């Protein structure tokens, strides 16, 4: 019955797949393009789910035949479909830039026939597959694969020859400079597709994501944002007259200044007719802000007061009764706030009340002191808006003015943004830069990391009305980027906002301060057909440009600014923010009675917690955490009044508040400083209280996952409950947070407790979850994000960057999934600073191309690293942090997780080898439960000393694989036994002694001899197990036998005499004590592929017994590598190259040595040796662990990851106090276990070359009694050179 | 090395010792504690790095890489980057480093002997002895803020010649009976400056 089942399953697959055929649809009467992409996908993902899940179990082993044919159909099908969307994407915009475009066989013949080529094979094989659409008819074609092939690659050379024609068509419409080739291919061949045009208006304006469209697609209606606020165009642009993709969209352009002119009128007519008043009715007020938008309602209510004020000090009743009026909009804004509202107006309403607040503040300033005339520069210094309907321009209707500084508005659509808190810090941050643009000098704001320079920047601009850009520049940035993006900037007449500016390369800032200079020419002589020479060409230069740079002195060395360079920008130092005022205005805009005295507690809380606790590298308690702390408050304050109506009213604002700040700063904290925090909350607020969970749906379901992936669970009190509420903090911090960082000692659980999370999810919410994990010490900084060719201005992906444009462009369905982008190495100011305006509001990653890349909701990047000693606070404040303990993943976790293992999963992947680990398991459990014996033989080998610095997941990984090498020995007894199976009492007699010698050579196998004498005579006076009696002999020179007794190394060595013929080969070995020891420990870790380090002093003989231990397992072919100082990770792929060959598999692509059925093993003669950073991390070491830890390494040629097959490592190395070497991370020490091997010493060495000399004095037989005073002199005389050189 | 060893075995003449001193809510106590708990732990590292100096100096050990760096620093005389941990001005000379070490050592000895036996209260501190003098004196504001009951952020600071701070100096002025007066001396020391906070 269940194969009969199967086969209708089959038989359904093949109904389902014989009535499936490619929907084509008619692309404008050309020809019939396929398309529905994702619910294909879907079902062959699906399909090839099921086909994997009944092979598994339980009676697969009958219809095979069948299955087999179906998988590969279905993967074949898989990878032709998956190359057809991506050549068929290519092909249309290809296809309607090279029709609709003009000049272009004037321009490139060649290129030009090629596409006609190219075109008839594509359209002959779309007459093909519309014959026959039945998906194996498209499969029966011979040469497909072949055929796509070439097609794709064919086009990927016409895209990357098309771009000497991307300039000149750039040159027509100045937004077109901040668009990468690939996306302007789409804008101008989608020209007449227009729908796909909605997803990049948002790289080439400012707050513009969409545009509103006629049913005909012939007119422009309006202009969308991202919030989904809508402005409507007065006259529409009609792409019915069928201009030019430039030309349209300039007029659109053109006609959203017009139309906001105008409507910025209408609604000042609206504010002048409402605030002549001294009362005003709410529902009118609520009326006219829903119906204009955000921007021109501040604007309106910024240009009422300064009108406002001006009448009255054209003249104290005047100001008085404008202080009046302001406070009664106030308190009419206060109590419309107060009560629930819809999202975008609630957000215009919260803008309102910032600005009338500042404007209240003003107004009581000037009322204080004296003022009698206009002219006053008490007046005079702040910001005047002025209005006249009288001119004709619509365009120059406002004058902005500052302090002798007058701006027209710029009039680009802002959408909402987030109106900032007007400090008096940012009141001085806009006289300085406003005098400074009048000036023609650019401004320039320095500081230490988080106290508001691009912000205030930003908020400068957007006041103005101006586009204004952040670039995170690095040393990437060059003259030629720099050129082309100040080019890009005068043409638009956008502003730039270079953040970072001190990171630039001194001599290339010193060239760029040329450019600076000419541009700040042309726009002097703009301010009395202009143009500039930038990059050897005259260029129009809009009035509208500014440059604005933001550094921070003394950040981490950073160059120089040129005595040349800065005299072009005006300095302000902004060192300190009033948090006090920022922290009011956005509690009382965000709604809150209490809303000063919340203030006056949280921002002094900070203060006293950046002082009270303790000093860690990954504390932030600056303006960044606490705006995160406000804006946190108000959502969990939102989401209690909506439950609360769920069932005006109270809510408890303090617990609010307290609630935020725990739910935020709590997981970053040590596990010291909780009490400490906890103090100074009841301290502070003293009806405080705590409650927390209400997870228990995410909880039961990881629960679920971590019993299904062998993984111990808590439930607060329990063996899992920290490492619980830790996942449970990180889950928090994903949902309230941008950029996240968890921090630990390697040992604590946070790969696991992210991967846990990430399931979790995945069966919560029933969104698909991936995750990228990166290494970015495994490669160079240009392969990580980067490089621009100084030969042809071409840009090639880095990783990162491959990673997040391929989530952008979301071709096969990745928006909708939840994507987790994890760096799971190190940080260090090298790479992490090119994040800044990633894990900032910004939201997006700049490119020295010029192209920017926006941060989707769903991709939310996150670090995994073991400490913060070599990051600055600029990138450690950006992150939300999670703390992991050393104390979270408790020893007893391992040890359970381990017996799962061991219980389920056989090693030779019910089953013969799954009963004998059950077995086991079940006689080796009272040794792990609890103290036991294995902890406290791990807690003295902590006092005991190592070669090398010894982690307790190390020795414990090791313990592991012996245990697993015990069990392989057991089911090889049996093997050789099959008429008297392995009986139960002396496997017990065996296992309880087989785990005494494995935890000694485990925790004392990288140490000394005296040590490991000292820690077999602990275990013996600790342990209840019988142990071979005897008063000089350590348990170290005991072998545990099959049979289940103790046999001495010593009966195990032979008395061997070597031929005169090979006296000192390379390959003899005359064996000793430490020489079989090392031999059975080595083939023991070899047997499962487990990566070792061979520690110990030259000469010792570590690759002697290492090549002696490899001679013994026919299996293995060895290569050698040597690392010296400069040794890069190229070695490796210079070795895989050439002892190993690339495979493309339907699951990936994996990496195998040539020899079939063989393993490779690398040996690393000096693994110390690779140079160390200043940052300390080695390259060579982070490829290898990566490597190690995840199975293999990112392709570097391609992004692609590769999988090894049959890889394993070997090191050897000297001791890491010598001279040359370095100490390897714990993180790459976590998996390699260590044995130190020394020098024999004179008592083997006496033997071992005596037996050498006695072959060797046989060819002369009449010296044969001098070969042992030979010896001893030889000995001697070694020993004492050894000594004093 | 001779002259080596024979200066660092003149050194830890002037460092001895420091105990740890732990159920207090009172916030002085907490943050002596942890300041007592800082310098005991970097006491014992300059300790182990000098003993670890004096064996591979005169004696039989083997010199690591870090004696070895180590070793080199203390010969230049620079301060060596491991042992300085508090804000030192402008790179001291290890000869005055020792000292000012062994001044703070003594002095959280002294905090340690008058904690043994609030009690905490009526001691007198140097603030350049401290690690860190700011957190000293928020936590003195929150330790009257919390014992009268009285808010933090309306606190102003009354200065006279319920806390007694020594070592403060002046520059180019002088006091008698909290009055300032213009002097042409570089630095007058202030004996003892009262601290109270209303
Ligand atoms: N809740 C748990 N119960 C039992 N074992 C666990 C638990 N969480 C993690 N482990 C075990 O801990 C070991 C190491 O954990 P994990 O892989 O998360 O490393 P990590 O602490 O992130 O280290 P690294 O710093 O090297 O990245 C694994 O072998 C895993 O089986
Ligand atoms: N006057 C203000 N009003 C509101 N928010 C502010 C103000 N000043 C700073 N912030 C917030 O504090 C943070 C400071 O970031 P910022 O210092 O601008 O980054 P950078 O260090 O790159 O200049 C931002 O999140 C900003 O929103
Ligand atoms: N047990 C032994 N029997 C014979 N020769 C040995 C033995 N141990 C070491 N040797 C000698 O030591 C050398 C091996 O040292 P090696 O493994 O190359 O150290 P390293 O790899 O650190 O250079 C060989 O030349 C070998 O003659
Ligand atoms: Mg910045
Ligand atoms: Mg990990």
């Amino acid at each position: 019955q269940g194969e009969m089942a199967l086969e209708e399953f089959l038989k359904q697959i093949r109904e389902v797949w014989n009535t499936y055929e490619l929907d084509l649809v008619n692309y404008q009467n050309k020809c019939r393009l396929i398309r529905g992409w994702d619910d294909l996908f879907n079902k062959v993902k699906e399909h090839i789910n099921s086909v994997s899940a009944m092979k598994l179990s339980p009676y697969y082993k009958v219809f095979e035949e069948d299955a087999l044919s179906w998988e590969d159909k279905l993967n074949r099908i898989m990878a032709l479909f998956d190359v057809w969307i991506d050549v068929q994407r290519r092909w249309v915009y290809l296809e309607g830039i090279f029709t609709g475009s003009a000049d272009i066989k004037h321009l490139l013949p060649v290129e030009t026939q090629r596409f006609q080529s190219i075109s008839t094979e594509f359209l002959a094989l779309m007459k093909k597959v519309s014959k026959s659409p039945l998906v194996m008819d498209v499969l029966n074609i011979q040469g497909v694969q072949r055929s796509l092939e070439r097609l794709a690659d064919l086009l990927g050379k016409i895209q990357k020859a098309l771009g000497e024609y991307l300039e000149r068509e750039r040159s027509s419409f100045p937004r077109f400079y901040f668009v990468g080739d690939e996306d302007l291919l789409e804008i101008i061949g989608n020209s007449k597709n227009v729908a796909k045009l909605q997803k990049h208006f948002k790289k080439m304006f400012a707050g513009v994501s969409s545009i509103i469209l006629n049913e005909d697609n012939s007119v422009v209606l309006g202009i969308s944002s991202r919030e989904g606020e809508e402005v409507m165009f007065k006259t529409p642009v009609s792409i019915t007259e069928h201009p030019k993709i430039n030309e349209w969209l300039t007029l659109v352009e053109k006609e959203m200044r017009v139309t906001l002119a105008k409507l910025l009128a209408e609604s000042v007519t609206e504010v002048e007719i409402f605030g002549k008043a001294t009362s005003i009715d709410p529902n009118t007020y609520i009326t006219w802000i829903d119906k204009y938008q955000a921007q021109l309602v501040v604007l309106s209510a910024q240009i009422a007061w300064s009108e406002n004020v001006e009448t009255a000090l054209s003249s104290a009743a005047p100001l008085h009764s404008v202080l009046s009026n302001v406070e009664v909009t106030l308190n009419v804004l206060a109590d419309s706030v107060l009560m629930e509202q819809p999202p975008l107006r609630r957000r215009k309403l919260e803008h309102l009340i910032t600005e009338l607040v500042h404007q209240r503040d003003v107004t009581r300033s000037l009322i204080k002191s004296k003022i009698d005339n206009a002219k006053s520069f008490e007046w005079l210094s702040q910001m005047r808006f002025y209005f006249d309907p009288k001119q004709t321009d619509v365009l120059q209707q406002l004058s902005i003015q500052m302090a002798n500084a007058k701006f027209n508005y710029g009039f680009e659509y802002l959408g909402v943004q987030d109106k900032l808190v007007q400090t008096p810090l940012t009141d001085r941050c806009y006289l300085t830069m406003t005098q400074a643009l009048e000036a023609r000098l650019g401004g320039s704001p320095f500081g230490p990391a988080g106290t508001g320079k691009t912000e205030s920047v930003k908020a400068l601009g957007h006041q103005l009305g101006r586009f204004v850009l952040v670039f995170n520049c690095d040393e990437t940035f060059d003259f030629q980027a720099m050129g082309r993006i100040f080019v890009g900037l005068c043409q638009v007449g956008a502003w730039g906002c270079f953040d970072e500016f001190n990171r630039l390369e001194e001599r290339m800032l010193s060239a760029v301060s040329q450019q600076v200079q000419c541009i700040q020419e042309a726009l002097r002589e703009h301010s009395n057909p202009i143009t500039c020479e930038l990059l050897n060409k005259q260029v129009k230069v809009s009035p509208d440009m500014a440059i604005f740079i933001t550094m921070n002195p003394g950040y981490a060395g950073r160059s120089n600014l040129p005595d040349n360079l800065k005299k072009l920008f005006r300095s302000l130092a902004m060192t300190k923010p009033d948090r006090q005022l920022i922290a009011q205005v956005m509690l009382y805009s965000q709604g809150f009675r209490t809303a000063e005295v919340l203030a006056n507690k949280i921002v002094p809380f900070f203060k006293l917690c950046d002082e009270q606790l303790s000093s860690q590298s990954h504390y932030d308690f600056g303006l960044r955490a606490l705006k995160s702390v406000l804006v946190s408050a108000g959502n969990v304050k939102r989401e209690r009044i909506q439950k609360i109506k769920r069932e005006a009213e109270n809510l408890p604002e303090q617990e609010i508040l307290i609630q935020s700040v725990c739910e935020t700063m709590v997981p970053k904290l040590v596990a010291e400083d909780i009490p400490l925090l906890f103090s100074l909350l009841s301290d502070v607020f003293p009806g405080v209280q705590y409650h927390r969970g209400e997870m228990t749906a995410l909880r039961e379901e990881l629960k679920k996952v971590c019993q299904e992936m062998y993984l111990t669970y808590g439930d607060g009190e329990e063996v899992g409950g920290m490492w619980v509420e830790k996942v449970l903090q990180l889950y928090q911090i994903t949902q309230i947070n941008h950029g996240l960082m968890m921090v630990g000692p390697s040992g604590s659980g946070k790969s696991m407790a992210w991967r846990v999370l990430l399931k979790a999810l995945e069966r919560l919410e029933g969104v698909e979850g991936v995750a990228h994990i990166i290494d970015p010490k495994a490669i160079s900084k240009d392969h990580l994000y980067g490089t621009l060719d100084p030969n042809t201005r071409e840009w090639t992906d880095g990783l990162f960057t491959h990673v997040l444009r391929k989530i952008i462009d979301s071709v096969r369905g990745e928006l909708q999934k939840r994507q987790w982008i994890v760096f799971d190495g190190d940080v260090d100011p090298e790479w992490v600073e090119n994040l800044n305006s990633v894990l900032d509001d910004n939201k997006l990653l700049t490119l020295p191309n010029g192209e920017r890349l926006s941060l989707p909701p769903n991709v939310r990047i996150m670090f995994e690293v073991q400490d913060l000693k070599y990051a600055t606070l600029a990138t450690v404040s950006r992150c939300g942090m999670v703390w992991f303990s050393e104390d979270v993943l408790s020893t007893d976790m391992i040890f359970n997780n381990f017996l799962a293992r061991l219980r389920s999963i056989p090693l030779d992947e019910a089953s013969p080898m799954l009963q004998i680990q059950r077995d086991a398991a079940t006689i080796m459990q009272p040794y792990f439960t609890s103290n036991g014996l294995v902890t406290k033989a791990l807690e003295h080998a902590f006092q005991l000393e190592h070669i090398m610095d010894l982690t307790r997941l190390r020795c414990l990984g090791s313990l592991f694989s012996m245990l697993h090498q015990a069990c392989r020995n057991v089911a090889q007894y049996n093997a050789n036994h099959p008429d008297f199976p392995m009986q139960i009492e002396q496997l017990e007699r065996y296992i309880q002694r087989y785990l005494v010698y494995a935890i000694l050579w485990s925790l004392s196998g990288d140490s000394r001899l005296k040590m490991r004498a000292e820690l077999g005579e602990y275990i013996r006076r600790i342990t209840t197990v019988p142990l071979p009696t005897a008063p000089n002999i350590p348990i170290i020179d005991y072998e545990v036998s099959i049979s289940g007794e103790w046999s001495p190394w010593q009966a195990k060595v032979p008395q061997i005499e070597v031929e005169t013929h090979k006296v000192a080969a390379p390959d003899v070995v005359v064996p000793t004590l430490d020489t079989v020891r090392h031999e059975a420990l080595l083939y023991t870790w070899l047997a499962e592929h487990k990566p070792l380090v061979l520690c110990g002093p030259p000469g010792s003989g570590k690759t002697m017994t290492l090549f002696s231990a490899l001679r013994a397992l026919p299996d293995m072919e060895v290569v050698g590598l040597n690392f010296s100082s400069a040794t890069t990770p190229e070695l490796l792929l210079k070795t895989f190259d050439h002892y190993c060959e690339y495979r493309r598999t339907p699951n990936g692509v994996v990496l195998a040595p040539v020899q079939l059925g063989k393993w490779l093993v690398l040996f690393c003669d000096e693994i110390n040796l690779p140079d160390m950073d200043k940052y300390g991390t080695q390259r060579v070491i982070s490829f290898i662990r990566q490597m190690v830890e995840h199975g293999g390494f990112y392709r570097t040629s391609d992004q692609t990851w590769v999988k090894l097959e049959r890889i394993q490592f070997v090191g050897a190395c000297n001791p890491p106090t010598d001279p040359g070497r370095k100490p390897l991370s714990h993180r790459f020490l976590r998996h390699v276990p260590v044995v130190y091997v020394d020098y024999p010493g004179p008592a083997s060495l006496t033997q071992i070359y005596g037996t050498f000399n006695r072959a060797m004095l046989r060819l002369i037989p009449s010296l044969r009694t001098y070969a042992e005073p030979l010896t001893a002199a030889m000995v001697e005389f070694y020993t004492m050179s050894q000594e004093r050189f | 090395h001779t002259t080596a060893s024979n200066w660092l075995h003149l050194i830890p003449q002037t460092l001895s010792h420091l105990k740890r001193t732990e159920n207090i809510k009172d916030p002085l106590f907490r943050f002596f504690e942890r300041e007592v708990k800082m310098g005991a732990k970097l006491l014992q590292d300059v300790r182990q790095d000098l003993a670890d100096v004096v064996q591979v100096c005169e004696g039989k050990k083997k010199q690591t890489n870090y004696l070895r760096t180590l070793i080199n620093e203390l010969v230049k005389g620079i301060l060596p980057r491991s042992w300085s941990h508090y804000t030192v001005p402008a790179g001291m000379t290890v000869i005055q480093w020792v000292s000012d070490f062994s001044e703070r050592i003594k002095q959280l000895q002294n905090i340690s002997l008058a904690a043994a036996s609030k009690e905490l209260k009526n001691i007198h501190v140097c603030l350049g002895g401290l690690f860190v003098p700011e957190a000293y004196i928020t936590a003195t504001r929150q330790y009257v803020a919390q014992a009268n009951s009285w808010s933090l952020e309306e606190l102003c600071l009354e200065v006279n010649v319920s806390f007694g701070v020594t070592g403060l100096k002046l520059q180019g002025a002088t006091c008698n009976n909290n009055k300032l007066s213009l002097s042409n001396a570089i630095s007058t020391a202030l004996p003892l400056t009262q601290l109270r906070w209303v």
